[PDB]
């Protein structure tokens, strides 16, 4: 079975 | 709470150092190999049971790079400040002349994650059987690390850890020998 | 090297109690050592954690997608992988050995330390205590505390302070959940 990552966000330049 | 499982990530200017690891109640499950592209279990029989796409990871850590960038300028360049890290060392069981055993370097509660770990036989540098972590996560957003020298006790054999980090004005050597 | 450096972390956080029956999720933003945002999903969107995170709160709660990504997590990627973990982490049951050794305080002096080593258990709550011919000792009792070994075991030692008289018994109890009863180790003097 897979483990899921949670994406990271790209923040406000 | 019963349980914690957190995916802890870092990038780290201008060493362009990136880790991804996931920790469990304080032990890791995994980190990723960010050169090779791929997942290292930490213990063996975890990989038997479960699987992680890599290449993830990787998207991650580009994330946090652009952030990084973002985050620095955001401060007006303001750069972190060096915390030393405290040593312990200590075997993983009681000590019997010559019953195979282990040393463990612990390095804890230090920032940025860089550091250089040696361990010395009589003085002298030892590689051979040497293993150790990653940089591991700590509650106050710090960091850990382990390094471990596998050994034959002797009352021969004297035994330093001797760590280098920014926040140190000279490398901390803590000592191990056979007692009594 | 002098050269300042800059840091970034973030950690995505699952927080599990009862099993999965009550689940936390916390996505949390840090530059060096400072939280600077945080999803946590018993709010729902991101709220900024110090000024420097208020740009990023604005902007990601204005992704909507991104919030139900987010609000979904505790079962999407929580409970997911709690699932796909729980029988080599939640369930890791490892015995300790336990070991009683003598040991002096001052070197001159005779033998005035008792040392329960417990090595090697997993997880890390533990309970040792230490009995001289069948009584508790409370007293004179000092610990390492629980140490880590880095390698999914614990060890810790537990102390004892006591002049052994001939003819005493003493006795280090051991108690764990991979334990159905104590365990425990008897060291007689001499
Ligand atoms: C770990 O040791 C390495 C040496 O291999 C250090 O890297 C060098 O540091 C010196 C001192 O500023 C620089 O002049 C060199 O350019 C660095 N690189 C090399 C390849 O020598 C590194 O700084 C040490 N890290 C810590 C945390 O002490
Ligand atoms: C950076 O400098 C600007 C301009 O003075 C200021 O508005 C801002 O608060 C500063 N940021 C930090 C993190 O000190
Ligand atoms: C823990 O979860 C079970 C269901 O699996 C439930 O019956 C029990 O009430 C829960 N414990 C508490 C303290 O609510």
């Amino acid at each position: 079975s897979a483990v899921r990552l949670r994406s990271s966000v790209p923040g406000v330049r | 709470e019963e349980h914690v499982i957190i995916q802890a990530e870092f990038y780290l200017n201008p060493d362009q150092s990136g880790e991804f690891m996931f920790d469990f109640d304080g032990d890791e499950i995994f980190h990723v190999d960010m050169a090779k592209k791929e997942t290292v279990w930490r213990l063996e029989e975890f990989g038997r049971f479960a699987s992680f796409e890599a290449q993830g990871a990787l998207a991650n850590i580009a994330v946090d790079k652009a952030n990084l960038e973002i985050m620095t300028k955001r401060s007006n360049y303001t750069p972190i400040t060096n915390v030393p890290p405290e040593v312990t060392v200590l075997t993983n069981s009681p000590v019997e002349l010559r019953e195979p055993n282990v040393l463990i370097c612990f390095i804890d509660k230090f920032t940025p994650p860089v550091v250089n770990v040696t361990w010395l036989r009589n003085g002298k540098p030892v590689t051979t059987g040497v293993s150790e972590t990653v940089f591991l996560p700590r509650e106050d957003h710090l960091f850990r690390k382990f390094h471990y020298l596998p050994f034959l006790p002797s009352t021969e054999d004297v035994y330093d850890c001797r760590v280098e980090h920014w926040g140190l004005d000279e490398p901390l050597l803590k000592h191990w020998e056979f007692d009594t | 090297d002098t050269r300042p450096r800059f840091l970034e972390q973030v950690k995505h956080e699952c927080h599990f109690f009862n099993g999965t029956e009550r689940v936390r999720f916390l996505d949390r933003y840090f530059y060096h050592q400072e939280e600077y945002v945080r999803f946590d999903s018993d709010v729902g969107e991101y709220r900024a954690v110090t000024e420097l995170g208020r740009p990023d709160a604005e902007y990601w709660n204005s992704q909507k997608d991104l919030l139900e990504q987010r609000r979904a997590a505790v079962d999407t990627y929580c409970r997911h992988n709690y699932g796909v973990v729980e029988s080599f982490t939640v369930q890791r049951r490892v015995y300790p050995e336990v070991t009683v050794y003598p040991a002096k305080t001052q070197p001159l002096q005779h033998h005035n330390l008792l040392v329960c080593s417990v090595n090697g258990f997993y997880p890390g709550s533990i309970e040792v205590r230490w009995f001289r011919n069948g009584q508790e000792e409370k007293t004179g009792v000092v610990s390492t505390g629980l140490i880590q070994n880095g390698d999914w075991t614990f060890q810790t030692l537990v102390m004892l302070e006591t002049v052994p008289r001939s003819g005493e018994v003493y006795t280090c109890q051991v108690e764990h959940p991979s334990l159905t009863s104590p365990l425990t180790v008897e060291w007689r003097a001499t």
